RNA sequence: GAAAAGGAGUGGCUCUGACGGGGUCAGAACUGGAACGGACGCGGGGAUCCCGACUGUUUACUAGAAACACAGCGU
RNA sequence: GGGGGGCCCGGGGGCGGACCGCGCGUCCCCGGCCGCCCCUGAAAAGCCGGGGGGCCCGCGCGCCGUACCGACCGC
RNA sequence: ACCGGGAAGGGGCGUGCCCGCCCGUCGAACGGGGAGCCGGCGGAGACUCCGGCAGGCGCGGGCGGAGACGCGCCC
């Protein structure tokens, strides 16, 4: 059965520190506690190990990546100009 | 009865290398003995798992067979990382001498 | 298409007291039971410099071994063996033979060498740089 | 300390590593001192009879039983 | 493209309804070995040693090889997998064809 | 909020059931000045107003607070 | 998975050195996992392995501390 | 007296060659660190004595396996 109805993980700070952190909190470490794919593994083992650092528990390799997800939406972006921008240096 | 110790060591503060056990003497008596720490066994250079094969004994009391294996990088590398390097060598050979 | 494991083809060792060396398929082995495997004939040892300024250093170390194929890799290279004919059967839990097997492949190994035959086959693969 | 069969026992006698020979009796032990170890056999009288009579004239045993 | 990606689907459909066929890098090298493999079919997360090994030994056998344009996990799904393949070798065609 | 507020039982002896040698948990009859957490250990409670959000720090030797710090916010 | 094997394991047993069983629990060390961090948790002497290349019996182990005490600081 | 790398900064041996960029045998009686147990004896000492049993560091008179694996040095 269902334990709380909206905190969630939060629960655990109990009635301190306000409503809007604990509303940033929940966003926040969910996405840090998720489980990623491999891109190099092609399994969902992924799991981060320090801010920037995330290693495949199954292949092991290990990655640089976000502070709190494994891929960033700046760093999508970037990958993808970069390698246009290549491929307009091949002729 | 009453079966308590006194220390053992020059000085009381128990660190990691001033661990003792208990056992009883032919003489009746509770006697304390060190319990040394365990050194680990190498590891390996690619993979960083336990070298099969070497006890977890300091290689100074180990007889020269007994600190060894016998292949090609023997102690230093696992033997899958052994096979994934001859591959390599080999593989990457023949594709860069006939095109 | 076709099979590749053939009595005339090179192999690299890949596990074993020998990994990474190069040997030759004497004969090949059917597929009853435990597998596939094959009669190998190989070298363990090759000769060193000689300066002009002499036996023992330039002597050849072989070694015959039945080695499951799974820890081989072919090749391209080729070497026409003179092998078949000695007696495949008697390499094997027959020690008496087996030790003078490996002195007349020994023999023949030098002779090889002094009419330098088969470059790639006597000459040593780089690992681990 | 350690325990020793009877063949190697008599290398031990006939290339002179032992110092003293002890019989025990209780089976019947026999202690060998030598440089580095102290060997013991376990044997029946009756073995220890003709141990004892190709026993070294070099070799100074001692009984013991109390 | 479309015309040819949803004829590769029916052949790999083809194959795993009636014929013959094996999932993994280990019994692929055993049957390239042999000289059984009509097919060798891979995914493009291929680890790149085990796929120069893969080449290498279809170049001495006259095995055909290609690529599938998809992860392993698409391999999978495909044959009709819930676990990644990262090699598909057909060994008897049956109702397919194999014109891809 | 909350142990909110408020109620009821609890000893000894003779038995019974449940769990795979081991205690726990549940139930019944009898009995004692109308007694039973029998010493020991161990929250009094509630309706409100002012100040500071909170845990923390401080005038060693007359001030522990509404003072300082704090996460957050802004320049 | 199943069948057969290899290596490590501060431990246990038998023989040496040299009375008999059965239990709940406590302390200490060890093991495999799992959780946490805008915190990620010393260094060196010394000893050893790999690749490439060139080539049993005797004797000894120096210097310094070592008694006792909450007998210490607060006249 | 305070402050500090930009200095032609030392070794192997065996002649004569060869290698070389530039600090402290200061700083821990809890960190690292080869190797000790039992029994006994004295008014006052013991992991130190005595007896017994060990351990460490020194000095002198190329093969087996299918495989995982098993069984002298110097740069
Ligand atoms: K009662
Ligand atoms: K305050
Ligand atoms: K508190
Ligand atoms: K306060
Ligand atoms: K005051
Ligand atoms: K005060
Ligand atoms: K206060
Ligand atoms: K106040
Ligand atoms: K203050
Ligand atoms: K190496
Ligand atoms: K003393
Ligand atoms: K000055
Ligand atoms: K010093
Ligand atoms: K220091
Ligand atoms: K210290
Ligand atoms: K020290
Ligand atoms: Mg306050
Ligand atoms: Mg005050
Ligand atoms: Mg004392
Ligand atoms: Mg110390
Ligand atoms: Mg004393």
């Amino acid at each position: 059965a269902k334990r709380t109805k909206k905190v969630g993980l939060t629960g655990k700070y109990g009635t301190r520190y306000g409503r809007a952190a604990r509303k940033q909190l929940l966003k926040i470490e969910t996405s840090q506690k998720a489980k990623y794919t491999c891109p190099f593994c092609a399994k969902d083992k992924v799991r981060r190990t320090a801010c920037g650092i995330w290693t495949c528990r199954s292949c092991s390799k290990t990655m640089a990546g976000g502070a709190y997800s494994l891929h960033t939406e700046p760093a999508n972006a970037a990958r993808a100009t970069i390698r246009r921008l290549r491929l307009a240096r091949e002729d | 009865a009453d079966c308590r110790v006194t220390c053992r060591f020059h000085s009381t503060y128990r660190t990691r290398s001033k661990i003792v056990r208990y056992k009883r003497t032919p003489g009746n008596r509770l006697t304390s003995l060190r319990v040394k720490k365990l050194p680990n066994a190498p590891h390996c250079a690619e993979t960083g798992k336990q070298i099969h094969g070497i006890p977890r004994v300091i290689p100074q009391h180990l007889t020269r067979q007994q600190r060894k294996v016998s292949r090609p990088y023997g102690g230093k590398l696992c033997g899958s990382a052994l096979r994934a390097h001859i591959l390599e060598s080999f593989l990457n050979e023949e594709n860069q001498a006939l095109r | 298409s076709q099979p590749i494991i053939k009595p005339g083809l090179v192999c690299i060792v890949l596990q074993g007291r020998h990994a990474g060396k190069k040997a030759v398929i004497v004969e090949a082995l059917p597929h009853n039971e435990r597998g596939s495997y094959a009669i190998v004939a190989g070298i363990a040892a090759l000769p060193r410099r000689i300066t002009n300024s002499a036996v023992c250093r330039g002597r050849v170390r072989s070694f015959v071994k039945c080695m499951n194929v799974n820890h081989l890799m072919p090749t391209s290279c080729r070497l026409e063996n003179n092998y078949k004919d000695f007696i495949s059967t008697q390499t094997v839990a027959d020690v008496t033979k087996r030790r003078e097997i490996i002195e007349t492949v020994n023999k023949d190994f030098q002779r090889r060498i002094l009419e330098h035959r088969d470059t790639w086959f006597f000459t040593k693969l780089p690992i681990d740089a | 300390p350690n325990t020793i069969t009877e063949e190697n026992l008599m290398k031990m006698i006939a290339d002179g590593r032992g110092k003293k020979l002890v019989v025990k009796s209780c089976k019947v032990k026999l202690k060998l001192r030598t440089a580095k170890y102290l060997y013991t056999l376990t044997v029946p009288n009756a073995d220890d009879a003709k141990s004892i009579v190709k026993g070294c004239k070099d070799k100074v045993e001692v009984q013991y039983v109390n | 493209t479309k015309k040819a990606q949803d004829s590769i689907s029916l052949t790999l459909t083809l194959v795993v309804k009636s014929g013959k066929y094996t999932l993994g890098t280990d019994q692929a090298i055993r049957n390239i070995r042999d000289g059984k493999a009509q097919l060798v079919f891979m995914a493009n997360n291929c680890p790149p040693l085990v796929k120069s090994q893969v080449d290498y030994l279809c170049h001495l056998s006259k095995t055909p090889v290609r690529v599938f344009a998809g992860s392993s996990r698409e391999l999978g799904i495909a044959v009709g997998r819930q676990f990644n393949v990262s090699i598909m070798t057909i060994l008897e065609a049956g109702d397919a064809d194999l014109t891809s």
